[PDB]
DNA sequence: TTGTGTTATTGGCGTTATTAAGGTAACTTGCTTAT
DNA sequence: ACCTTAATAACGCCAATAACACAA
């Protein structure tokens, strides 16, 4: 009961085998509830005109993006489009596209049968399908944009009103704004502004259809549908969360504890159940189980560590352990490596040699040492990448030096042209042809004159005593 | 050993005639003188002193008869039985909500 | 002697070669050790007087 | 205890013929707990080696 | 001091070894981990 | 535990170009 118990895994267990295991019967029951469902959102979206169109549309940027492969022996493939229907493909599409023409012209009941029948033909499962419904959708999502840009544009202007709302909000006019001459929203730039969005917006509608009624009306009863299909799937998924919880049994320290690896199983479940046709006569147990099992394994690989590494990475560990246990136990020896690659699908005799170099989890700092004089790993790790005050103070002496050591040098010349070549209180360290412009000549005995600083520099009048911080 | 193995009809009566000597693991040995050497370091394991397995009768008395008891067990968990002020004879597990010993 | 792993150890992989160096040295005492009869006495070390 | 608990385990992945009774039989859980009671236990430490 | 030889780099190129993603349809359904 | 595929960032290339040098 709910009696403070604080640890959630109780309080998921309870809620989670609360609704009864159901039978083969209920199972494609439902399934069948859900596939209706899907039949009928499908079937109302292809009833619309320019959704064909679109979809053409589409297939000549897919034609196109195939002609740009032959400027690099069939039609050039991509069919990331539709699943499980290219030449059958290619030519279904050619007379989609003839076909559509006509039906754009002259016709009113006949070839819009024949198109949605041919539709009827394809096979498309969740992608594509959600691929149309947003087709439909996010026109009426940017329209909507425009709408609450426009209002937040004038109604917090025009007079404030907020409440006389019926009497503006009538759409695609721009017939309203001009008694708002002898009205508030004095909003000149705001006026061409929301011609501008309004034309727009009857641009968007003249590309698709009528006002707004046109689409709205489209948009509900696709939530409704969705909202049958969403409950089916929800009673479907709730009924087998036992099934969760029972293969994730196995998988219970590798790692990761219980609760995220609950979840990731569920993930993979909720994953599971909308590919699951009932059209073969099976069990939802069986094919399951092979989603959970992916997604567990899959979310082990990925956040077990610290470090994080690869996936194939960690599988070829495995198998590398897999070996190494059946030789030891079976042979008594324990590495032989010969052996390890002697029978193995590894096929290398390198990567080996780096598998398993990074086969230590990090020690963490806070790990007292026992007796050991009482102290952690966390106070041995020391500051390395900075400069100890000596480190730090061999340096000035030698920052300082040479600042001097030239001011025995040239007059001012060379002194001048090693600051400039070598780059020290400057900002860039020049080079030949900037100091050639510097004294307006010598574009190549500036070079002469350098050497002839070093060749000064090099005495053991000035050179010897620096020869030490080298 | 194996056999049919249907609904016990002669289930685990005739197959599986071998054994083998399978290897279990690792054990370390003592020399002569009580020592063990691990990664190459003479070790010492100390004996440990501990309380014994059984009943024990006390009375904690910031009261009078404040008796209890302890089944000391040599692996798991130990119950006791307290007494009140008054004379209830309580009863808990290792630690837990004070429920009279008439429960068990 | 060869029976080893042709290196004498696993090695703890990562490892290319290693050395071991024993080091020996007497000490004598000196002002500062630490001396202690059986009888629970104890004391240190505080000078060294020449013999006369 | 560990490793019987894993044998009424590795008996659900039968895939061989007259299995034998060895591929049962696991070895690490024994070792790789009497190892870490003796390497990291608070009763085994480095013997004071001081004098006899 | 002006000619003829390097060079050091530096964006471009391809190449591919490495990483990330996705998919199997015989049936499988609820720890508590321990002075 | 096993694949079957796109996708990405490191690595080798030989020319261009801006810079440096070396004989009179």
């Amino acid at each position: 009961l709910k009696g403070k118990t604080s640890d959630p895994i109780r309080m998921y267990m309870r809620e989670m085998g609360i609704v009864d295991l159901l039978d083969k019967k209920g199972e494609t029951d439902i399934a069948i509830r859900i596939e209706e469902g899907t039949t009928e959102v499908f079937s109302t979206i292809l009833s619309y005109p320019i959704v064909i169109k679109t979809y053409i549309e589409r297939f000549r940027e897919l034609e196109e993006k195939a002609i740009d492969y032959m400027n690099s022996e069939n039609e050039p493939v991509a069919r990331y489009i539709r699943f499980n229907e290219t030449q059958r493909a290619y030519e279904f599409f050619t007379n989609l596209e003839k076909m559509f023409e006509e039906y754009q012209d002259k016709p009113n009941k006949k070839l819009y049968t024949k198109i949605v029948k041919e539709f009827d033909n394809l096979r498309l499962s969740t992608s594509h399908l959600q691929k149309l419904v947003d087709y439909i959708r996010l026109p009426y999502a940017r329209v909507k944009e425009f709408e609450r840009k426009i209002l937040r544009l004038c109604v917090e202007r025009s007079k404030t009103p907020r409440q006389e709302f019926i009497k503006v909000y009538k759409v695609g006019s721009l017939e309203w704004l001009e008694p708002l001459t002898k009205k508030y929203k004095f909003t000149e730039n705001t006026i061409r502004e929301i011609k501008n969005l309004t034309k727009q917006i009857n641009q968007f509608q003249i590309l698709m259809m009528m006002d707004i009624e046109e689409l709205k009306q489209v948009n509900l009863e696709i939530s409704r549908s969705e909202a049958k299909i969403t409950q089916a799937k929800k009673e479907m998924i709730e009924a087998n969360l036992r099934l969760v919880v029972s293969e994730a049994k196995k998988y219970t320290n590798r790692g990761l504890h219980f609760l995220d690896i609950i979840q990731e199983g569920n993930i993979g479940l909720m994953k599971a159940v909308d590919k699951f046709d009932y059209r073969k006569g099976f069990k939802f147990s069986t094919y399951a189980t092979w989603w959970i099992r992916q997604a567990i394994t899959r979310s082990i690989a990925d956040q077990a560590r610290t470090i994080r590494v690869p996936v194939h990475m960690i599988e070829t560990i495995n198998k590398v352990n897999r070996i190494k246990r059946q030789i030891l136990q079976e042979k008594g020896r324990e590495a032989t490596e010969e052996e390890i690659i002697e029978h193995t699908p590894n096929m290398s005799k390198e990567k080996l040699k780096k598998i398993l170099n990074i086969s230590h989890t990090p020690i963490s700092m806070e790990s007292p040492i026992g007796d050991d004089e009482d102290s952690t790993v966390g106070d041995f790790i020391e500051d390395k990448n900075n400069y100890s005050p000596i480190e730090a103070a061999n340096l000035e002496n030698l920052r300082e030096a040479i600042k001097e050591l030239i001011e025995t040098g040239l007059t001012e010349r060379e002194a001048k042209v090693l600051m400039m070549r070598f780059g020290i209180g400057m900002n860039t360290d020049h080079t030949l042809e900037e100091v050639g412009k510097q004294f307006n000549v010598t574009r190549e005995r500036i070079r002469q004159i350098e050497a002839k600083a070093l060749r000064k520099l090099k005495h053991p009048s000035r050179s010897a005593f620096l020869k030490t911080f080298l | 050993v194996v056999y049919n193995k249907d609904a016990l009809p002669n289930e685990k009566i005739v197959e599986d005639i071998r054994e083998e000597y399978v290897y279990m693991g690792d054990i370390p040995l003592m020399t002569t003188n009580g020592t063990f050497i691990i990664n190459g370091t003479e070790r010492v394991v100390v004996s440990q002193l501990h309380r014994s397995p059984g009943a024990f009768f006390s009375k904690d008395d910031s009261e009078e008869g404040a008796f209890s008891a302890r089944i000391i067990p040599y692996r798991g968990s130990w119950l006791d039985f307290e007494f009140d002020s008054k004379g209830i004879i309580w009863a808990r597990i290792d630690r837990k909500r004070k429920f009279c010993a008439t429960v068990i | 002697k060869k029976k080893s792993i042709t290196q004498s150890n696993e090695l703890s992989p990562g490892v290319l070669k290693t050395v071991k160096v024993f080091v020996a040295i007497k000490k004598r005492i000196q002002p500062g050790d630490k001396m202690a009869g059986r009888h629970g006495n104890k004391g240190v070390v505080s000078r060294v007087l020449p013999v006369e | 205890y560990r490793v019987e608990k894993g044998i009424r385990e590795s008996m659900s992945l039968v895939h061989k013929d007259k299995l034998m009774p060895k591929d049962i039989v696991n070895s690490k859980p024994i070792t790789a707990a009497i190892k870490e009671f003796f390497t990291s236990g608070a009763l085994s430490q480095f013997m004071d080696q001081d004098n006899p």
